[PDB]
RNA sequence: AGAACCUUACCUGGUCUUGACAUCCACGGAAGUUUUCAGAGAUGAGAAUGUGCCUUCGGGAACCGUGAGACAGGUGCUGCAUGGCUGUCGUCAGCUCGUGUUGUGAAAUGUUGGGUUAAGUCCCGCAACGAGCGCAACCCUUAUCCUUUGUUGCCAGCGGUCCGGCCGGGAACUCAAAGGAGACUGCCAGUGAUAAACUGGAGGAAGGUGGGGAUGACGUCAAGUCAUCAUGCCCUUACGACCAGGGCUACACACGUGCUACAAUGGCGCAUACAAAGAGAAGCGACCUCGCGAGAGCAAGCGGACCUCAUAAAGUGCGUCGUAGUCCGGAUUGGAGUCUGCAACUCGACUCCAUGAAGUCGGAAUCGCUAGUAAUCGUGGAUCAGAAUGCCACGGUGAAUACGU
């Protein structure tokens, strides 16, 4: 089975990507597993915002890396190649792994 | 046939199932006395049942995750209450009166930059 | 505070006897949020006390409390140049609390070994009308009496 | 202290110098900066002027000084008294 | 240093990001560095061309730049002569295949950054700062800004004691997150010192 | 930071890049309990001979824009101050002010 | 958001001077690759390979070498020349403007007054009428529900069992995200000026801004920062650059902020339960073997809801100690060692064995906190080779009190 790990910072974008991937899968092949949402990584950062000194003065940023696990149960001739061909929107790291 | 209610309190998440029976309580494949060493916890889990005389009438299977002991107990109680509500739907008023239907929304307040804790400010001095 | 009075928060009764007062006492006793240990101690105190005086566990405790409750306490107004301590009739909710607190203090003070034992001893003293808490109460009363002119 | 498996530490150059001295049989003081160098059995008898940051201070090596380092016998700070 | 940055507070809601790519902790810093480089280069090059926003977007080991500029004609030059030239240098800077797109900025009086730049330029060529500010404000208003604020600070008219002056017109709500507040800044490196120019331009509120 | 400092850092990095294979090998040799004493000694001495700037524990992480040694962040390769600026500008992808 | 070296800006010596870092020509050499002796090292002297993209051949672009200067360089001075960024009063409810009107005018009015509010919040009046910046709302998070999607997450009901959700499976529940619903004084009664509101109650997971965060008006302090950065006199064979060692860790003393204690609500021993949130490829490192232990060896699983860090601790049960400077307390020092690292002397952390200071709740005075708060208990992260009792995060247990001004 082809497991697909979509990773992105924007959630909407990721969602869009996932849908597209599903569409790509579903026309060619059959029995797409589904878009399973894994836990989001909220990598936080604190920094001092003064140039020199004021320690209680701080900004707390974060990067929300979202995960989408799409799986394809039956890899056909037409489907996998189609998937390979299909480039998704920018800012969405997709990894594809069969078996 | 088994009825159900979800329990939640602090970071605990109880899964209470109500069935008709003799009144044996199992929490994560352990007895009430085994799982909760604390008397208070036991009391809290039995409270709703005590309030509405169905201690002997119904068995309940529970599995709980997260939080500590007291929190877990609270969650369990909540779950039980929910189950009761589902099952009878005419005991609601009593439950409300008791204060068990209410999800206790008190979470731990986050630590805040500047402060040592949620509210403890560090030691001040003019000089 | 200035703006708004607020409703006192809900307190659960203790599992052994099913009492609010007892629970409150236990809470008062407690330190570092170690409630369980404190409650155990309280229970121990009760049991010993019960053994000593007969009666029940709860009833005896109540009796003990009764001998250390203050009718009247004082407060500092200080409107003049020098300070005037003024007596005030201390309300039902507060009086009960105060007695408990005093008892706890006495227990803490006491030279006996285990905490629970000390507590029990204190309770016994209260029941009999000697000891530390009782003395404190008397002092409080005495002060009020002295300053009865102010009202 | 240093691990036993690693052995003792001595600066290579210093060691070489010591060897040379031994070969010669001379007793002119060897000025050295390697304060971190451990003293060796063969160094006994030699005067070796160890740097203290500022100046080279002469250290006549003895049987008792072997396990120690050269910087131990060349104090850097110079405190007499507050009054 | 009272105020929060108006762009920065709104990135999740009404404002988008400039650099728009994903990368793991391994390659992220490098990517950032690359972005910084390319942007810097672009600024250096297209100073005379009125450039507002460089948007970098790298999918599949290939960098896509998008230059928002008021006058494409100067940035493009002859059709695909200057752009092409830019591209190879961009690629070199990155170390990947480059692709430059050029968005045409409609209404450069309403683009805040551009306005700021203009103001700075004016300052440099020794105009009355106040008159410049007025012009900036007025023009934006004319163009259909719901509001605009501009602020200039330090060594104004070469005066020994530095001060800040600012002109607002219309409404410029900063606490309101849903407000499209185009904020940007610039610096006039005059004979007496630097003169910092801030400008806020309120396009309107977004409803979603 | 100064230019000079930056240059030094760069040099150090270069050295590290150069001498990694050898240094690592030497380290391995030194570690290896199943080995000759003399060999080990040689390795130890060999290491000393190699340049100091060849060590990776010599090089300090500085900001990639300003060269500021302190307040550094690894993910961004930037000092706090610059990082913040980047965030404000929209230049760091995904990064926005966090509240919870 | 981490001084052994580095960092480092300081000291001591040893050295360099178009230079460590750039651009420019001139012309000597392909770059680079390997290795040798002296030196603390910086540097100062040797042996091997190569000639790629193109020439009516006066040669070129990358990358070393030398000399000239143009210049580089400066964590040098001025934050009282500046920008940017920051603190602060203060998340205090304020601060203004246009037009009108009043006053010779500075100014006033609006913005005051009656009520009310967390709020210049809202209503009513009124020479004001309007507007803006702020107080509110929009944003994140947390509390309830629903829909969607179910692996690496889940196990209610089914069969099988090595009694492990592990394996058939199931999509219920938890959980995971994505999208919706929900709270508005909307509904009820009374008080109120026919009001804005207030007081209570009904429902509800939540009630009157539900809890928390982000958000900081005009301005103030010639507040802080020229040593992040940028930027408007001074040094330029040295106030620049390279190096090794030392210092930033000094110690009659005074202050600030913390940790650990002084014990029995405890210490010690044995058993045993319940988290959350994070990090991880020059990385996290199971299992197994060895070591009293720090660790060592071997070495899977894993860019990770999968594997690893990783046993939560307080707690609970049973035993012991019995108020002692103690089986409290752990400083200090001796020995021996482990790991990181070219390198632990100055000056790392941790381990083992020994050693066992002061300290029995602290003078004048002084700080924090109104709830999942304080108090207490552990856990993680950043910087980081190594080096936290600090900082930033996470959950556990969990109070007291608020009469009032």
């Amino acid at each position: 089975r082809i497991r697909i790990r979509l990773k992105a910072f924007d959630h909407r974008l990721i969602d869009q990507a996932t849908a597209e991937i599903v569409e790509t899968a579903k026309r060619t092949g059959a029995q797409v597993r589904g878009p399973i949402p894994l836990p989001t990584r909220k990598e936080r950062f604190t920094v001092l915002i003064s140039p020199h000194v004021n320690k209680d003065a701080r900004d707390q940023y974060e990067i929300r890396t979202h995960l989408r696990l799409v799986d394809i149960v039956e890899p056909t001739e037409k489907t996998v190649d189609a998937l390979m061909r299909l480039d998704l929107a920018a800012g969405v790291d997709v990894q594809i792994s069969l078996g | 046939n088994q009825y159900y209610g979800t329990g939640r309190r602090k970071s605990s998440a109880a899964r209470v199932f109500i069935k008709p029976g003799n009144g044996k309580i199992v929490i994560n494949q352990r007895s009430l006395e085994q799982y909760f060493g604390r008397e208070t916890a036991r009391m809290v889990v039995r409270q709703p049942l005590e309030l509405v005389d169905m201690v002997e009438k119904l068995d309940l299977y529970i599995t709980v995750k997260g939080g500590g002991i007291s929190g877990q107990a609270g969650a369990i109680r909540h779950g039980i209450t929910r189950a009761l509500m589902e099952y009878d739907e005419s005991l609601r008023s009593e439950l409300r009166k008791a204060g068990f239907v209410t999800r206790d929304a008190r979470q731990v307040e986050r630590k805040k930059v500047g402060l040592r804790k949620a509210r403890r400010r560090p030691q001040f001095s003019k000089r | 505070p200035r703006r708004r009075v607020i409703g006192q928060r809900k307190i659960l009764p203790d599992p052994k006897f099913g009492s609010e007062l007892l629970a409150k006492f236990v809470n008062i006793l407690m330190v570092d949020g170690k409630k369980s240990t404190a409650e155990s101690i309280v229970y121990s105190a009760l049991e010993t006390l019960a053994q000593r005086s007969g009666k029940s566990e709860l009833e005896a405790f109540e009796v003990a409390l009764e001998n250390v409750r203050p009718t009247v306490e004082v407060k500092s107004r200080r409107v003049g140049g020098s300070t005037y301590q003024v007596p005030v009739e201390v309300r039902p909710v507060r009086r009960n609390a105060l007695a408990m607190r005093w008892i706890v203090e006495a227990a803490r003070k006491r030279g006996d070994k285990s905490m629970a034992l000390r507590l029990a001893n204190e309770l016994s003293d209260a029941a009999e009308n000697k000891g530390t808490a009782v003395k404190k109460r008397e002092d409080v009363h005495r002060m009020a009496e002295a300053n009865k002119a102010f009202a | 202290p240093r691990s036993l498996k690693k052995g003792p530490f001595i600066d290579l150059h210093l060691l070489k110098k010591v060897e040379k001295a031994v070969e010669s049989g001379d007793k002119k003081p060897l000025r050295t900066w390697s304060r971190r160098s451990t003293i060796f059995p063969n160094m006994i008898g030699l005067t070796i002027a160890v740097h203290n940051g500022r100046q080279h201070v002469p250290v006549f090596v003895t049987d008792e000084m072997v396990g120690h380092k050269l910087g131990e016998f060349a104090p850097t700070r110079t405190y007499r008294g507050h009054a | 240093g009272q105020k929060v940055h108006p762009n920065g507070i709104r990135l999740g809601i009404v404002k988008p990001w400039n650099s728009t790519w994903f990368a793991n902790t391994k390659e992220f810093a490098d990517n950032l560095d690359s972005d910084f480089k390319v942007r810097q280069y672009l600024t250096k090059e297209l100073a005379k061309a009125s450039v507002s926003r460089i948007v970098i977007e790298r999918p599949a080991k290939s960098i896509r730049v998008t230059i928002h500029t008021a006058r494409p004609g100067i940035v493009i030059g002859k059709k695909g002569e200057d752009v092409e030239k830019l591209r190879k240098v961009v690629a070199d800077i990155a170390g990947v295949p480059a692709q430059i797109n050029i968005a045409e900025v409609r209404k450069p009086e309403l683009d805040a950054k551009l306005v700021a730049d203009s103001i700075t330029s004016q300052l440099e060529r020794r105009v009355m700062f106040r008159r410049a500010m007025k012009r900036a404000v007025q023009n934006a208003m004319r163009l259909g800004a719901k509001g605009i604020k501009v602020e200039v600070s330090g060594r104004l008219g070469g005066a020994e004691i530095a001060r800040t002056e600012w002109y607002r017109e219309g409404r410029v709500p900063l606490h309101t997150l849903r407000a499209d507040i185009d904020y940007n800044t610039s610096e006039a490196h005059t004979t007496y010192g630097v003169i910092g120019v801030k400008v806020w331009i309120f396009k309107g509120e977004i409803l979603g | 930071a100064k230019q000079s400092m930056k240059a030094r850092e760069v040099k150090r990095v270069a050295l590290a890049d150069k001498y990694f294979a050898k240094r690592a090998e030497l380290k391995a040799i030194i570690s290896d309990v199943n080995a000759s004493d003399e060999d080990r000694w040689n390795a130890v001495l060999k290491l000393q001979t190699l340049p100091r700037d060849s060590s990776p524990s010599r090089q300090r992480n500085r900001c990639r824009q300003t060269g500021r040694p302190h307040g550094f962040l690894r993910k961004f390769g930037l000092s706090r101050i610059k990082v913040r600026e980047a965030a404000m500008r929209g230049e760091i992808p995904g990064l926005k002010k966090a509240s919870w």
